[PDB]
Protein backbone atom coordinates (compact mmCIF):
# COMPACT_ATOMS: atom_id res chain seq x y z
CA UNK A 1 0.00 0.00 0.00
CA UNK A 2 0.63 3.57 -0.04
CA UNK A 3 0.60 3.15 3.48
CA UNK A 4 3.27 0.83 3.42
CA UNK A 5 5.71 2.75 1.27
CA UNK A 6 5.94 5.33 3.79
CA UNK A 7 6.59 2.70 6.80
CA UNK A 8 9.19 1.15 4.38
CA UNK A 9 10.64 4.82 3.65
CA UNK A 10 10.54 5.77 7.59
CA UNK A 11 12.67 2.79 8.31
CA UNK A 12 15.09 3.01 5.95
CA UNK A 13 15.91 6.56 6.04
CA UNK A 14 19.72 6.90 6.30
CA UNK A 15 21.60 10.15 7.36
CA UNK A 16 25.55 10.43 6.08
CA UNK A 17 27.85 10.76 8.16
CA UNK A 18 31.80 11.49 8.35
CA UNK A 19 32.80 10.23 12.14
CA UNK A 20 36.33 11.87 12.60
CA UNK A 21 38.35 11.62 16.09
CA UNK A 22 38.60 14.19 18.25
CA UNK A 23 41.55 16.68 17.01
CA UNK A 24 42.69 17.14 20.64
CA UNK A 25 42.60 13.22 21.42
CA UNK A 26 45.39 11.25 22.50
CA UNK A 27 46.90 8.57 19.93
CA UNK A 28 49.48 6.65 18.69
CA UNK A 29 48.86 7.72 15.12
CA UNK A 30 46.21 9.65 13.05
CA UNK A 31 43.07 7.73 12.85
CA UNK A 32 41.30 8.19 9.03
CA UNK A 33 38.03 9.56 8.96
CA UNK A 34 34.93 6.62 9.04
CA UNK A 35 32.18 6.99 6.54
CA UNK A 36 28.55 5.18 7.69
CA UNK A 37 24.90 5.65 6.29
CA UNK A 38 23.71 5.97 9.69
CA UNK A 39 19.98 4.33 10.35
CA UNK A 40 17.46 7.40 11.37
CA UNK A 41 15.46 5.10 13.86
CA UNK A 42 17.94 3.77 15.87
CA UNK A 43 20.47 4.93 18.37
CA UNK A 44 24.18 5.53 17.52
CA UNK A 45 25.48 2.70 20.34
CA UNK A 46 23.43 0.10 18.49
CA UNK A 47 24.94 0.59 14.98
CA UNK A 48 28.58 2.54 15.44
CA UNK A 49 30.50 -0.96 16.14
CA UNK A 50 32.86 -0.37 13.20
CA UNK A 51 33.55 3.27 14.15
CA UNK A 52 34.56 2.02 17.20
CA UNK A 53 36.47 -0.24 16.37
CA UNK A 54 37.87 1.43 13.75
CA UNK A 55 39.03 4.23 16.26
CA UNK A 56 40.24 2.27 18.93
CA UNK A 57 43.09 1.15 16.99
CA UNK A 58 44.92 3.78 16.57
CA UNK A 59 44.25 4.49 20.91
CA UNK A 60 46.86 2.69 23.59
CA UNK A 61 45.27 -0.07 25.12
CA UNK A 62 45.13 1.43 28.36
CA UNK A 63 43.72 4.89 26.82
CA UNK A 64 40.58 2.91 25.68
CA UNK A 65 37.04 4.12 27.56
CA UNK A 66 33.13 4.12 26.53
CA UNK A 67 33.28 5.96 23.36
CA UNK A 68 31.00 9.24 23.13
CA UNK A 69 30.34 11.64 20.14
CA UNK A 70 29.38 15.26 19.57
CA UNK A 71 28.38 17.77 16.98
CA UNK A 72 30.10 20.75 17.17
CA UNK A 73 30.80 20.73 20.51
CA UNK A 74 27.33 19.49 21.53
CA UNK A 75 27.48 15.24 23.26
CA UNK A 76 24.73 13.47 21.18
CA UNK A 77 22.83 11.77 24.01
CA UNK A 78 22.54 7.67 22.09
CA UNK A 79 19.22 7.83 24.01
CA UNK A 80 17.69 9.82 21.19
CA UNK A 81 17.06 8.33 18.05
CA UNK A 82 19.87 8.80 15.33
CA UNK A 83 17.37 10.94 12.68
CA UNK A 84 16.06 13.14 15.62
CA UNK A 85 19.57 14.18 16.29
CA UNK A 86 20.28 15.35 12.90
CA UNK A 87 17.03 17.11 12.36
CA UNK A 88 17.72 19.12 15.81
CA UNK A 89 21.51 19.43 15.44
CA UNK A 90 22.74 19.93 11.59
CA UNK A 91 20.07 19.49 9.07
CA UNK A 92 20.50 22.79 8.14
CA UNK A 93 23.99 22.09 7.63
CA UNK A 94 25.62 20.50 4.57
CA UNK A 95 26.18 16.57 4.44
CA UNK A 96 27.70 14.17 5.33
CA UNK A 97 26.64 14.72 8.96
CA UNK A 98 30.07 15.76 10.64
CA UNK A 99 29.89 13.46 14.05
CA UNK A 100 33.26 14.03 16.15
CA UNK A 101 34.23 11.18 17.91
CA UNK A 102 35.80 11.07 21.65
CA UNK A 103 37.03 8.53 24.38
CA UNK A 104 38.78 10.40 27.41
CA UNK A 105 36.32 13.17 29.60
CA UNK A 106 32.91 11.53 29.60
CA UNK A 107 30.60 14.35 29.93
CA UNK A 108 28.29 12.81 32.55
CA UNK A 109 26.40 16.31 33.17
CA UNK A 110 24.94 16.04 29.38
CA UNK A 111 24.99 12.24 28.50
CA UNK A 112 23.88 9.40 29.95
CA UNK A 113 26.35 6.05 30.02
CA UNK A 114 25.74 3.33 27.80
CA UNK A 115 26.97 0.56 29.98
CA UNK A 116 25.59 -2.00 27.83
CA UNK A 117 23.42 -3.39 24.97
CA UNK A 118 20.75 -4.24 27.89
CA UNK A 119 20.75 -0.49 28.84
CA UNK A 120 19.90 0.36 24.90
CA UNK A 121 17.13 -2.47 25.26
CA UNK A 122 15.65 -1.05 28.63
CA UNK A 123 15.58 2.28 27.30
CA UNK A 124 13.34 1.10 24.01
CA UNK A 125 11.06 -1.08 25.93
CA UNK A 126 10.65 1.75 28.41
CA UNK A 127 9.68 4.04 25.58
CA UNK A 128 7.13 1.68 24.18
CA UNK A 129 5.62 0.89 27.54
CA UNK A 130 5.20 4.84 28.16
CA UNK A 131 3.74 5.12 24.31
CA UNK A 132 0.78 2.41 24.65
CA UNK A 133 -0.05 3.73 28.56
CA UNK A 134 -1.01 6.73 26.38
CA UNK A 135 -2.26 4.98 23.24
CA UNK A 136 -4.34 2.05 25.20
CA UNK A 137 -3.76 2.43 29.23
CA UNK A 138 -0.90 -0.29 28.47
CA UNK A 139 -3.59 -2.54 27.49
CA UNK A 140 -2.10 -4.26 24.01
CA UNK A 141 1.53 -3.98 24.94
CA UNK A 142 0.74 -6.13 28.77
CA UNK A 143 -1.47 -8.33 26.75
CA UNK A 144 1.86 -9.22 24.79
CA UNK A 145 3.98 -12.27 25.43
CA UNK A 146 7.52 -11.74 26.44
CA UNK A 147 8.50 -13.37 22.76
CA UNK A 148 6.81 -10.32 21.03
CA UNK A 149 8.58 -8.01 22.91
CA UNK A 150 11.70 -9.34 21.79
CA UNK A 151 10.75 -9.82 18.27
CA UNK A 152 10.23 -6.04 18.33
CA UNK A 153 13.76 -5.36 19.95
CA UNK A 154 15.42 -8.30 17.34
CA UNK A 155 13.48 -5.78 14.57
CA UNK A 156 15.13 -3.14 15.57
CA UNK A 157 18.93 -3.71 16.46
CA UNK A 158 18.73 -6.36 13.45
CA UNK A 159 17.06 -3.71 11.02
CA UNK A 160 14.38 -6.53 10.18
CA UNK A 161 11.41 -4.43 8.52
CA UNK A 162 8.95 -7.11 8.45
CA UNK A 163 9.53 -8.72 12.04
CA UNK A 164 9.31 -5.49 13.65
CA UNK A 165 6.20 -4.53 12.44
CA UNK A 166 4.74 -7.90 12.61
CA UNK A 167 4.38 -7.32 16.47
CA UNK A 168 3.79 -2.88 16.05
CA UNK A 169 1.18 -2.86 13.53
CA UNK A 170 -0.67 -4.61 17.09
CA UNK A 171 0.47 -1.25 18.71
CA UNK A 172 -0.89 0.13 16.03
CA UNK A 173 -4.64 -0.75 16.44
CA UNK A 174 -7.81 0.78 17.95
CA UNK A 175 -11.02 -0.52 19.55
CA UNK A 176 -13.63 -0.70 17.19
CA UNK A 177 -15.99 1.97 18.70
CA UNK A 178 -13.41 4.35 18.52
CA UNK A 179 -11.52 6.24 15.43
CA UNK A 180 -7.86 6.89 16.76
CA UNK A 181 -5.59 5.99 20.18
CA UNK A 182 -6.44 7.59 23.21
CA UNK A 183 -3.92 10.08 23.81
CA UNK A 184 -0.89 10.52 20.81
CA UNK A 185 2.86 9.71 22.35
CA UNK A 186 4.34 12.93 20.87
CA UNK A 187 7.68 15.17 21.74
CA UNK A 188 8.29 18.59 21.00
CA UNK A 189 12.02 19.28 20.51
CA UNK A 190 13.24 23.35 20.20
CA UNK A 191 16.77 24.36 20.97
CA UNK A 192 16.17 27.62 21.94
CA UNK A 193 14.04 26.69 25.17
CA UNK A 194 15.52 25.41 27.97
CA UNK A 195 13.13 22.49 28.60
CA UNK A 196 14.60 19.01 26.74
CA UNK A 197 11.16 18.66 25.40
CA UNK A 198 7.15 19.65 25.28
CA UNK A 199 4.81 16.46 25.79
CA UNK A 200 1.37 16.64 26.70
CA UNK A 201 -1.84 14.26 26.88
CA UNK A 202 -3.54 15.46 23.84
CA UNK A 203 -6.57 13.31 22.25
CA UNK A 204 -6.40 12.39 18.30
CA UNK A 205 -10.15 12.56 18.05
CA UNK A 206 -12.70 15.42 18.53
CA UNK A 207 -16.18 15.10 20.12
CA UNK A 208 -18.00 14.83 16.57
CA UNK A 209 -15.38 12.34 15.22
CA UNK A 210 -13.37 14.54 13.36
CA UNK A 211 -9.36 14.00 13.44
CA UNK A 212 -7.68 16.46 14.49
CA UNK A 213 -4.39 17.97 12.99
CA UNK A 214 -0.62 18.45 13.24
CA UNK A 215 -1.67 22.12 13.37
CA UNK A 216 -4.19 21.84 16.00
CA UNK A 217 -1.55 20.00 18.17
CA UNK A 218 0.92 22.64 17.67
CA UNK A 219 -1.78 25.28 18.75
CA UNK A 220 -2.79 23.69 21.87
CA UNK A 221 0.70 22.78 23.18
CA UNK A 222 3.32 25.31 20.71
CA UNK A 223 1.68 27.89 19.48
CA UNK A 224 5.48 29.44 18.94
CA UNK A 225 5.83 27.61 15.86
CA UNK A 226 2.93 29.06 13.48
CA UNK A 227 9.70 31.50 10.42
CA UNK A 228 10.23 28.60 11.82
CA UNK A 229 9.49 24.71 10.35
CA UNK A 230 8.07 21.73 11.68
CA UNK A 231 10.36 18.86 11.33
CA UNK A 232 9.28 15.10 11.03
CA UNK A 233 12.32 12.00 9.52
CA UNK A 234 13.75 14.86 8.11
CA UNK A 235 10.39 16.19 5.89
CA UNK A 236 8.33 19.19 6.94
CA UNK A 237 4.17 17.77 6.55
CA UNK A 238 1.24 19.98 5.86
CA UNK A 239 -0.24 21.24 9.09
CA UNK A 240 -3.20 20.12 8.28
CA UNK A 241 -2.19 16.36 7.99
CA UNK A 242 -4.02 14.22 10.70
CA UNK A 243 -2.02 13.33 13.65
CA UNK A 244 -3.52 9.88 14.06
CA UNK A 245 -1.97 9.10 10.67
CA UNK A 246 1.09 10.80 11.36
CA UNK A 247 1.36 8.40 14.87
CA UNK A 248 0.47 5.19 12.89
CA UNK A 249 3.18 5.92 9.98
CA UNK A 250 5.69 8.72 11.02
CA UNK A 251 6.06 7.49 14.51
CA UNK A 252 9.76 6.04 15.53
CA UNK A 253 9.91 2.21 16.53
CA UNK A 254 9.73 3.48 19.74
CA UNK A 255 6.01 4.30 18.92
CA UNK A 256 6.80 7.97 19.66
CA UNK A 257 6.27 11.09 17.16
CA UNK A 258 9.56 13.15 17.60
CA UNK A 259 8.58 16.58 16.59
CA UNK A 260 11.84 19.16 15.80
CA UNK A 261 10.73 22.92 15.35
CA UNK A 262 13.95 24.49 14.23
CA UNK A 263 14.94 28.24 12.52
CA UNK A 264 13.28 28.89 8.45
CA UNK A 265 16.98 27.90 6.67
CA UNK A 266 18.38 30.82 4.14
CA UNK B 1 -4.96 10.54 -2.60
CA UNK B 2 -5.30 13.54 -0.58
CA UNK B 3 -2.45 15.81 -0.97
CA UNK B 4 -1.34 15.97 2.67
CA UNK B 5 -0.31 12.49 1.68
CA UNK B 6 1.12 13.18 -1.55
CA UNK B 7 3.50 15.51 -0.21
CA UNK B 8 4.52 13.17 2.68
CA UNK B 9 5.30 10.58 0.43
CA UNK B 10 7.26 13.30 -2.06
CA UNK B 11 9.14 14.63 0.28
CA UNK B 12 10.10 11.29 1.83
CA UNK B 13 11.35 10.14 -1.40
CA UNK B 14 13.38 13.69 -2.51
CA UNK B 15 15.04 13.13 1.51
CA UNK B 16 15.86 9.93 0.58
CA UNK B 17 17.20 11.07 -3.27
CA UNK B 18 19.26 13.56 -1.43
CA UNK B 19 20.67 12.46 1.85
CA UNK B 20 21.19 8.68 0.88
CA UNK B 21 21.20 8.05 -2.58
CA UNK B 22 23.36 10.70 -3.35
CA UNK B 23 25.87 8.89 -0.55
CA UNK B 24 26.12 5.65 -0.88
CA UNK B 25 27.90 4.37 -3.44
CA UNK B 26 30.84 6.76 -2.97
CA UNK B 27 30.78 5.51 1.27
CA UNK B 28 30.67 2.29 -0.07
CA UNK B 29 34.29 2.52 -2.42
CA UNK B 30 35.44 4.76 0.32
CA UNK B 31 34.97 1.80 2.88
CA UNK B 32 35.90 -0.72 0.31
CA UNK B 33 39.35 0.69 -0.01
CA UNK B 34 39.83 1.72 3.76
CA UNK C 1 0.06 17.42 53.60
CA UNK C 2 3.14 16.88 51.59
CA UNK C 3 6.81 17.67 52.79
CA UNK C 4 9.29 19.37 50.90
CA UNK C 5 11.96 17.83 49.52
CA UNK C 6 13.60 20.75 48.72
CA UNK C 7 13.70 21.95 52.77
CA UNK C 8 15.08 18.16 53.86
CA UNK C 9 17.85 18.53 51.41
CA UNK C 10 18.81 22.14 52.34
CA UNK C 11 18.28 21.60 56.26
CA UNK C 12 20.15 18.44 57.46
CA UNK C 13 20.64 14.37 55.84
CA UNK D 1 3.54 25.60 41.43
CA UNK D 2 5.51 22.81 42.96
CA UNK D 3 3.94 19.23 41.92
CA UNK D 4 3.12 16.42 44.92
CA UNK D 5 4.38 12.89 44.40
CA UNK D 6 4.02 9.52 46.67
CA UNK D 7 6.22 7.37 46.50
CA UNK D 8 5.43 3.49 47.07
CA UNK D 9 7.69 0.43 47.81
CA UNK D 10 7.95 -2.53 45.74
CA UNK D 11 8.37 -5.94 47.46
CA UNK D 12 10.99 -6.20 50.12
CA UNK D 13 12.61 -2.68 49.09
CA UNK D 14 12.47 -0.51 52.33
CA UNK D 15 9.61 1.60 52.71
CA UNK D 16 10.23 5.45 53.68
CA UNK D 17 8.91 6.48 56.85
CA UNK D 18 7.53 9.64 54.83
CA UNK D 19 6.15 8.88 51.30
CA UNK D 20 4.21 12.25 49.86
CA UNK D 21 6.54 15.08 48.44
CA UNK D 22 6.38 18.36 46.99
CA UNK D 23 8.79 18.65 44.29
CA UNK D 24 9.82 20.98 41.44
CA UNK D 25 8.76 20.27 38.67
CA UNK D 26 12.20 20.41 36.97
CA UNK D 27 13.82 17.65 39.10
CA UNK D 28 14.64 14.70 37.21
CA UNK D 29 13.77 11.11 37.66
CA UNK D 30 17.79 10.85 38.53
CA UNK D 31 17.38 13.51 41.52
CA UNK D 32 14.07 11.81 42.65
CA UNK D 33 16.22 8.53 42.82
CA UNK D 34 19.89 10.57 44.40
CA UNK D 35 17.20 11.90 47.22
CA UNK D 36 15.86 8.51 47.70
CA UNK D 37 19.12 6.20 48.40
CA UNK D 38 20.23 8.49 50.64
CA UNK D 39 17.06 9.27 52.38
CA UNK D 40 17.17 5.43 52.84
CA UNK D 41 20.63 5.24 53.88
CA UNK D 42 21.51 3.18 50.84
CA UNK D 43 24.45 3.15 48.68
CA UNK D 44 25.86 4.12 44.96
CA UNK D 45 26.73 0.93 44.27
CA UNK D 46 23.19 -0.27 44.96
CA UNK D 47 20.88 0.32 41.88
CA UNK D 48 17.49 2.24 42.73
CA UNK D 49 14.44 2.01 39.89
CA UNK D 50 11.76 4.03 39.58
CA UNK D 51 8.02 3.50 37.90
CA UNK D 52 5.65 5.09 36.37
CA UNK D 53 1.80 3.62 36.47
CA UNK D 54 3.55 0.21 37.38
CA UNK D 55 4.63 -0.12 33.43
CA UNK D 56 7.45 1.79 32.53
CA UNK D 57 10.55 2.93 33.81
CA UNK D 58 10.91 6.42 32.62
CA UNK D 59 14.52 7.49 31.22
CA UNK D 60 16.30 9.16 34.66
CA UNK D 61 16.52 12.18 33.00
CA UNK D 62 12.61 12.68 32.23
CA UNK D 63 11.42 15.53 34.66
CA UNK D 64 8.66 14.69 36.82
CA UNK D 65 6.50 17.85 35.79
CA UNK D 66 6.03 16.47 32.37
CA UNK D 67 5.20 12.85 34.18
CA UNK D 68 2.81 14.09 36.50
CA UNK D 69 0.87 16.04 33.40
CA UNK D 70 0.84 12.76 31.47
CA UNK D 71 0.32 10.22 33.97
CA UNK D 72 -0.97 11.82 37.42
CA UNK D 73 -4.54 12.17 38.60
CA UNK D 74 -5.80 13.27 41.65
CA UNK D 75 -3.43 15.75 42.30
CA UNK D 76 -0.39 13.73 42.78
CA UNK D 77 1.87 11.92 40.45
CA UNK D 78 2.60 8.07 42.14
CA UNK D 79 5.91 6.21 41.64
CA UNK D 80 7.39 2.91 42.72
CA UNK D 81 10.71 2.72 44.03
CA UNK D 82 12.23 -1.32 43.57
CA UNK D 83 16.06 -2.26 44.20
CA UNK D 84 15.51 -4.58 41.55
CA UNK D 85 13.45 -4.34 38.03
CA UNK D 86 9.98 -4.92 38.29
CA UNK D 87 8.03 -4.40 35.16
CA UNK D 88 10.42 -4.75 31.76
NA1 LIG E 1 28.72 18.38 7.25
Amino acid sequence: TDDKDVLRDVWFGRIPTCFTLYQDEITEREAEPYYLLLPRVSYLTLVTDKVKKHFQKVMRQEDISEIWFEYEGTPLKWHYPIGLLFDLLASSSALPWNITVHFKSFPEKDLLHCPSKDAIEAHFMSCMKEADALKHKSQVINEMQKKDHKQLWMGLQNDRFDQFWAINRKLMEYPAEENGFRYIPFRIYQTTTERPFIQKLFRPVAADGQLHTLGDLLKEVCPSAIKNQVMIHGIEPMLETPLQWLSEHLSYPDNFLHISIIPQPT
Amino acid sequence: MPRWKRHISEQLRRRDRLQRQAFEEIILQYNKLL
Amino acid sequence: EAADMEEYEESGL
Amino acid sequence: KKIDILLKAVGDTPIMKTKKWAVERTRTIQGLIDFIKKFLKLVASEQLFIYVNQSFAPSPDQEVGTLYECFGSDGKLVLHYCKSQAWG
